[PDB]
């Protein structure tokens, strides 16, 4: 507990300084390096979580995802870097949801307010996930670039979101394993629906928006389960990410709401 | 929030103020690399997914916890790689 605490703490200082340095011209190159060590320290230190098992599945999954991902990033043309940022972002959010989802269906929550936090992070995660994939698809030409519009869409979107929130709250009284898969389907479903109307040209602001969204997703997820490394880094990026989205929109001589709609 | 409700709320808001604050005064040329690095940083989701996986029973929990770690690992690995390549655009040639 106390050496993990100590490690995860130094990890925050490494992400804070790293993010701090990524933001200034002379110091940008080191920033990613500092944050890098942050990750390393964090990934090692978490091996010593008490009650830790399934190590083969763990080593498999770290190895599988980290390498295939690295492989892709290195081969891609500089011209496709926006969608790469998108798709790695999506999966960050998917992870936020998986954390939520597992804990939710061991119903491992005593505090119902923590449960609520977890569910909120699940919803936001799931949205970022499929939201960032639609973004990718569009850039890659796998889908229509321009706003995918239809009859009374505004209403169907609000409706799914409303339905999702609602059946989400449901898990506080009844946490039936059927309600959980429904909750996530709807959260993933609302992810896609949210981004159909977003034009390819606005995609930089959508992606910055989803980046804020998964950051927030993971900070919430971190508070719900007792994990400081997520709590800090999560909200650090959620907060910096929303500001970034404002500045990116401003720069593109246009507004965030506009991006979201048609 | 957790580990002292007030304790945690102070952390939440301070971290949020601090995060927001570091990014003010960022230049335009650094927008997207900043996005990539911050995207890389929420790559710590692995750590959380890792713990979910480590304690998983029921097998469903292992499956979905297994995906969690893959997804989380690519976010960190891929985000790191991508940020590094963007930063190489600023560099001269000889």
């Amino acid at each position: 507990m106390d050496l993990i605490q100590a490690a995860y703490f130094v990890v925050a200082i490494l992400f804070i300084v790293g993010l701090k340095r990524m933001a200034h011209p002379t110091t940008a190159k080191s920033g990613i390096v500092w944050a890098g060590w942050g990750m390393v320290l964090a990934v090692l230190a978490t091996f010593f979580w008490p009650g830790m098992g399934n190590f083969a599945l763990i080593l498999l999954a770290l190895l599988l995802g980290s390498v295939v991902a690295w492989w892709a990033a290195v081969r891609v043309a500089m011209t496709d870097m926006p969608q790469m940022v998108a798709i790695y972002n999506g999966m960050g959010g998917g992870a936020a949801a998986t954390i939520a989802a597992v804990e939710l269906l061991k119903g491992a929550f005593e505090n119902t307010g923590l449960m609520a936090l977890a569910i909120l992070g699940g919803l936001i995660g799931s949205v970022a996930f499929t939201g960032s994939l639609i973004a990718f698809a569009k850039l890659q030409g796998i889908m229509k670039s321009r706003p995918i519009l239809f009859p009374g869409q505004k209403a169907v979107n609000a409706l799914v979101l409303a339905l999702t929130v609602v059946i989400g709250l449901s898990l506080l009284w009844n946490d039936a394993t059927a309600s959980i898969v429904l909750f996530f389907l709807l959260a993933l479903l609302f992810g896609v629906l949210m981004t159909l109307p977003i034009g390819g040209g606005d995609m930089p602001v959508a992606i910055s928006f989803y980046n804020a969204f998964t950051g927030m997703a993971v900070g919430f997820e971190g508070f719900a389960v007792g994990n400081p490394a997520l709590m800090v880094a999560g909200t650090l990026v959620g907060a910096a990410g929303t500001l970034l989205t404002v500045l990116m929109a401003r720069a593109m001589n246009r507004s965030v709401w506009s991006v979201l709609v048609g | 929030m957790e580990f002292g409700f007030w304790s945690a709320l102070y952390i939440f808001v301070l971290t949020a103020f601090l995060g927001y604050e570091l990014i003010t005064r960022v230049p335009v040329i650094l927008h997207t690399p900043l996005m990539s690095g911050s995207n890389f940083i929420h790559g710590v989701v692995v750590v959380g997914a890792m713990v979910v996986l480590g304690h998983a029973e029921t097998g469903l929990e292992k499956l979905i916890g297994f995906l969690g770690v893959i997804l989380g690992a690519a976010n960190a690995a891929g985000g790191y790689a991508v940020t590094v390549r963007m930063l190489e655009m600023f560099e001269r040639k000889p």
